[PDB]
RNA sequence: AAGGAGGUAUUCAUGUU
RNA sequence: CGCGGGGUGGAGCAGCCUGGUAGCUCGUCGGGCUCAUAACCCGAAGAUCGUCGGUUCAAAUCCGGCCCCCGCAACCA
RNA sequence: GCGGCCCCCUGGACGAAGACUGACGCUCAGGUGCGAAAGCGUGGGGAGCAAACAGGAUUAGAUACCCUGGUAGUCCACGCCGUAAACGAUGUCGACUUGGAGGUUGUGCCCUUGAGGCGUGGCUUCCGGAGCUAACGCGUUAAGUCGACCGCCUGGGGAGUAC
RNA sequence: CGUAAAGCGCACGCAGGCGGUUUGUUAAGUCAGAUGUGAAAUCCCCGGGCUCAACCUGGGAACUGCAUCUGAUACUGGCAA
C-alpha cells in the first residue's frame, strides 16, 4: 500500500532523535581487538575503542549483543560516521550519580586532587568537587593537599553539577 | 524479490549526508533536511531499485558475470559474502587503477598468482631455504588478497554494481570507458552523472548494504537458475 | 579493411641532466571509408614504434559519422584549441578540396566531395581533432525528424 | 634562540590574585 | 625441362590486391556443465606466414632466388 | 583617497512597509569637472624626516649602498600643473545559468525554551561545477550565454620620438 | 582588448546611437506585384560559321540599380491614448 514516504519518516523520526549529546543505547554487532562496533539505527554503525569499553579490571564486560547507552557526538563526522561516545554516557550516568549521591548522602570515594576557590578541590569521574579552606579536613590540617592529591572518602552535600562544581566535603565521612 | 519500503526505512535508507556536502545533481532525489542532514526520497528508490533488479535478472538470465565492487570496511565483508553466495566475483579490496582498462596486467598477475596457489599448495616442495619459503607465503596470500575474487573471471564483466558510486567513482570510469552496465548504489554526496541504474539510498550503512546485497543476490541467483 | 595513413611524424626533446633525449611522435588516422573514423596519436624513442601505437591507438576509439551519398549533410563548422574548421557538403564530382590534415581525415572518413577551409591555426593535431569534432556535431534528416518529432518529409 | 602541547581558541564561577 | 598456380598454429580454411592490425572452424588441455559420457559454456596452449635474401620508418603482404607441392607439357615399345 | 575626540555645514548607499508619477530610460564623440606623489608661483610656518650638498668610512675605483650633519621639500592659505604598475593590468548598463564556507549591515517570523531556530535583502573574501580560455586561470561580483553604446589594436625597434 | 598589441585615471553630460508593455491610426523603413528605364559590346546559357581552336555571330539570361503606380501591416519609425 501506498503509505508515502514523507508518512513513513515522520514515524521514524519520532522514533529516534537525532540532537547531538544526548545518549541512546546501541546494539553491538561485533568485537574486534581493540574497537568495538555498535549500531544505534542512525546513518552507519560507531567505532568506539576498546579502552573505553573495558571495565574497571581492564576486562571487556561488554558482549555481542550486549546493548549499552552510548552519547551522540554528530550523525556524520563529514565521512559518513556517526560518531558515538560511550564515556560522554558514562560521564552522565556519573553526574546523575553524583547528584543522588549528594541528595542521600551516602558514602563514596574520588582522587581530591586541586585547589577550589575556597580551599582544595576534588575530582571524581565527573565530579569536580571542593573541600574548603577551613573545611579541607575537620581539625586544622595543611591537609590540603591531601584535599589535593589524595582521594577523599565522604559524601557530597551541596553540588552546581551544571557549574562542574559539588562539595567533597570534610564531612561525617 | 522486491524489498519492502518499511524494510527499507528499518534498515535507514533514508538517511543521508550533511546538507553541506551534497552534491546538487542528487537534488531530484532528495525529500527533506531534518538538522542539516538530508533525507533521501524513498518514493523514488523503490522503482528504481526494482528496475535496477530487473535489469540485473535479465543480465544473469543471459549468464553474464556479474562484478560486486565494494571497499568501505563496512561493506567488504558482505561483497564477498553477497557474491560467494551467487556464485560470482567481487573486489572487496582497494580496486586497482585499470583493473579493466589494463587487464592484459591484470590478466599477468592473475597467472602469477594461479602458478604460486598451485605450486605452493599442489606442488608442495616445502623446503625452499626459509627465506624464500616465508617470501613466496607473503606474495601468494597478498595477491590472494587483492585479487582473489576475480581470479576466476577470465574476461571483462557484463555489469558492475558498485556500493558507495563517490568512493568508487574510478571504477565507474572504467567501466564508462569501455562500457558496461552500471549499478551503483550513490548517496547525496555522490554524483549519478556516470551511473547507468543510480540506486538512492545510504551506502553506509551495514543494515542498508546487507538489505541491497541481499535482494541483489536473490535475483542474480534467480536469474542464473531459471 | 580499414583504410590508414600517417599525416606527421615529429622529432621533440627532452634535456636531461646528461644531455638531450630525442624521440619522435606519429599522428595517423584510420577509417573505414563507410563512415567510421578514427585518429591516433602514438610517441616512441623510435619511428616504427611511434607509428605502430599511433595505429593501434587510432584503431581503438573510432566514431561514426552519418555520410549523406559519399558527402556531407549541411555545412558544419568544427573549432579546438586554435584550429577554426569549415565544411561544406560539395556536389559530386568536385573531390575533397581541403587542406592537408583535414584532406586526409576526410578521405579516410570516405567523404568524396567537400569544400573545406581551416582557419586560425593549421596545427595538424589540433585541426584534425577539430575536423572530427565538426564530423561528430553533424546530424542527419533523420535525426532531425526523430528529435523533433516529425516525419522526413515534414522537414525535407 | 631552541623543544613540547592545544587550537584557528577560546567557554572554562567569581573571588582570589 | 616448358608454362601457370600454390605453400598461413596439428588439420581444414581468412588475412595477400590497398605496407602497419596474424583471424575463423575442427582438434588438445583445464574448469564449469553431465551421476558420468556426450552435448553446451568459459577460459588456456599451439604458425613465424615453406626457406634464403632484396626494398622500405616498418614486409604473411611488395620484388627476387632456392626449396618443394599441384595443374597443365609434347616422348614410349 | 579617507584613521584621536567633539561641534557646525553637507553628499551618497541600504532596509521595511506602503502611497505616488507613468518610460521621465541606457550609452556617449566633442565639452566640462574631479584627479596620489613629485614639481611651479605668491605669502607664511618649520619639531621630526630628508633629494641636493659637506664631511667620515668601504672599495682597485665608490660621483653609491653604511655613518655624522644638512638646504629645498614634506605642513598651511590661494593659484598652476594634470601625470602614476592612476591595476582587478578586467569600459558602462541590463538579462539568464549548479553549489559551499565565511565577513559586514539591515529586516521578518518560530516558544528569544539563555548566548538560539527558520527565512528575506544590500555590499564583500575565499574554494569550486558546467561552460569558456593558448594555457595560466575565471567561474552568479564571469574571463560563462546574450543584448545597447562607447574607447582602443594591427610584427619588433626607430617611438609615445620628430614636425 | 586580465597576462601575448589593445578598456580613456574617474565621473557628469549636449549632439548622436539604442528603446518595457497594450490598443488605435499612418504607411516612412520593410515586403509583394506591375510599368518605365538600366545603350551596344563584354561576362554566362543554348545554338550557328570559319577543316578544329582562338575568333566571329543569332537568340536568351543577366545588368544585383533607380523611378513611378497598385497592394500587405508582422516588425521598425511617426502620431494618439
Ligand atoms: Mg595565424
Ligand atoms: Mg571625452
Ligand atoms: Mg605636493
Ligand atoms: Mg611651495
Ligand atoms: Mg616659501
Ligand atoms: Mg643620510
Ligand atoms: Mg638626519
Ligand atoms: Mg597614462
Ligand atoms: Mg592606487
Ligand atoms: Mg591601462
Ligand atoms: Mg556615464
Ligand atoms: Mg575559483
Ligand atoms: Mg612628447
Ligand atoms: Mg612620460
Ligand atoms: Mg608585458
Ligand atoms: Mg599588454
Ligand atoms: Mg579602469
Ligand atoms: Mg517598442
Ligand atoms: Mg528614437
Ligand atoms: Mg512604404
Ligand atoms: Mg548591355
Ligand atoms: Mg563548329
Ligand atoms: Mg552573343
Ligand atoms: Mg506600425
Ligand atoms: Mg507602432
Amino acid at each position: 500500500m501506498t503509505e508515502s514516504f514523507a508518512q513513513l519518516f515522520e514515524e521514524s523520526l519520532k522514533e529516534i532523535e537525532t540532537r547531538p549529546g544526548s545518549i541512546v543505547r546501541g546494539v553491538v554487532v561485533a568485537i574486534d581487538k581493540d574497537v568495538v562496533l555498535v549500531d544505534a539505527g542512525l546513518k552507519s554503525e560507531s567505532a568506539i575503542p576498546a579502552e573505553q569499553f573495558k571495565n574497571a579490571q581492564g576486562e571487556l564486560e561488554i558482549q555481542v549483543g550486549d546493548e549499552v547507552d552510548v552519547a551522540l557526538d554528530a550523525v556524520e563526522d563529514g565521512f559518513g560516521e556517526t560518531l558515538l561516545s560511550r564515556e560522554k554516557a558514562k560521564r552522565h550516568e556519573a553526574w546523575i550519580t553524583l547528584e543522588k549521591a549528594y541528595e542521600d548522602a551516602e558514602t563514596v570515594t574520588g582522587v581530591i586532587n586541586g585547589k577550589v576557590k575556597g580551599g582544595f578541590t576534588v575530582e571524581l569521574n565527573g565530579i569536580r568537587a571542593f573541600l574548603p579552606g577551613s573545611l579541607v579536613d575537620v581539625r586544622p590540617v595543611r591537609d590540603t593537599l591531601h584535599l589535593e592529591g589524595k582521594e577523599l572518602e565522604f559524601k557530597v552535600i551541596k553540588l552546581d553539577q551544571k557549574r562542574n562544581n559539588v562539595v567533597v566535603s570534610r564531612r561525617a565521612v | 524479490a522486491t524489498v519492502s519500503m518499511r524494510d527499507m526505512l528499518k534498515a535507514g535508507v533514508h538517511f543521508g549526508h550533511q546538507t553541506r556536502y551534497w552534491n546538487p545533481k542528487m537534488k531530484p532525489f532528495i525529500f527533506g533536511a531534518r538538522n542539516k542532514v538530508h533525507i533521501i526520497n524513498l518514493e523514488k528508490t523503490v522503482p528504481m531499485f526494482n528496475e535496477a533488479l530487473a535489469e540485473l535478472n535479465k543480465i544473469a538470465s543471459r549468464k553474464g558475470k556479474i562484478l560486486f565492487v565494494g571497499t568501505k570496511r563496512a561493506a567488504s565483508e558482505a561483497v564477498k559474502d553477497a557474491a560467494l553466495s551467487c556464485d560470482q566475483f567481487f573486489v572487496n579490496h582497494r580496486w586497482l587503477g585499470g583493473m579493466l582498462t589494463n587487464w592484459k596486467t591484470v590478466r599477468q598477475s592473475i597467472k602469477r598468482l594461479k602458478d604460486l596457489e598451485t605450486q605452493s599448495q599442489d606442488g608442495t616442495f616445502d623446503k625452499l631455504t626459509k627465506k624464500e619459503a616465508l617470501m613466496r607465503t607473503r606474495e601468494l596470500e597478498k595477491l590472494e588478497n587483492s585479487l582473489g575474487g576475480i581470479k576466476d573471471m577470465g574476461g571483462l564483466p557484463d555489469a558492475l554494481f558498485v556500493i558507495d558510486a563517490d568512493h568508487e567513482h574510478i571504477a565507474i570510469k572504467e567501466a564508462n570507458n569501455l562500457g558496461i552496465p552500471v549499478f551503483a548504489i550513490v548517496d547525496t554526496n555522490s554524483d549519478p552523472d556516470g551511473v547507468d541504474f543510480v540506486i538512492p539510498g545510504n551506502d553506509d550503512a551495514i543494515r542498508a548494504v546487507t538489505l541491497y546485497l541481499g535482494a541483489v543476490a536473490a535475483t542474480v541467483r534467480e536469474g542464473r537458475s531459471q | 579493411e580499414l583504410q590508414e595513413k600517417l599525416i606527421a611524424v615529429n622529432r621533440v626533446s627532452k634535456t636531461v641532466k646528461g644531455g638531450r633525449i630525442f624521440s619522435f611522435t606519429a599522428l595517423t588516422v584510420v577509417g573505414d571509408g563507410n563512415g567510421r573514423v578514427g585518429f591516433g596519436y602514438g610517441k616512441a624513442r623510435e619511428v616504427p614504434a611511434a607509428i605502430q601505437k599511433a595505429m593501434e591507438k587510432a584503431r581503438r576509439n573510432m566514431i561514426n559519422v552519418a555520410l549523406n551519398n559519399g558527402t556531407l549533410q549541411h555545412p558544419v563548422k568544427g573549432v579546438h584549441t586554435g584550429s577554426r574548421v569549415f565544411m561544406q557538403p560539395a556536389s559530386e564530382g568536385t573531390g575533397i578540396i581541403a587542406g592537408g590534415a583535414m584532406r586526409a581525415v576526410l578521405e579516410v572518413a570516405g567523404v568524396h566531395n567537400v569544400l573545406a577551409k581551416a582557419y586560425g591555426s593549421t596545427n595538424p593535431i589540433n585541426v584534425v581533432r577539430a575536423t572530427i569534432d565538426g564530423l561528430e556535431n553533424m546530424n542527419s534528416p533523420e535525426m532531425v525528424a526523430a528529435k523533433r518529432g516529425k516525419s522526413v518529409e515534414e522537414i525535407l
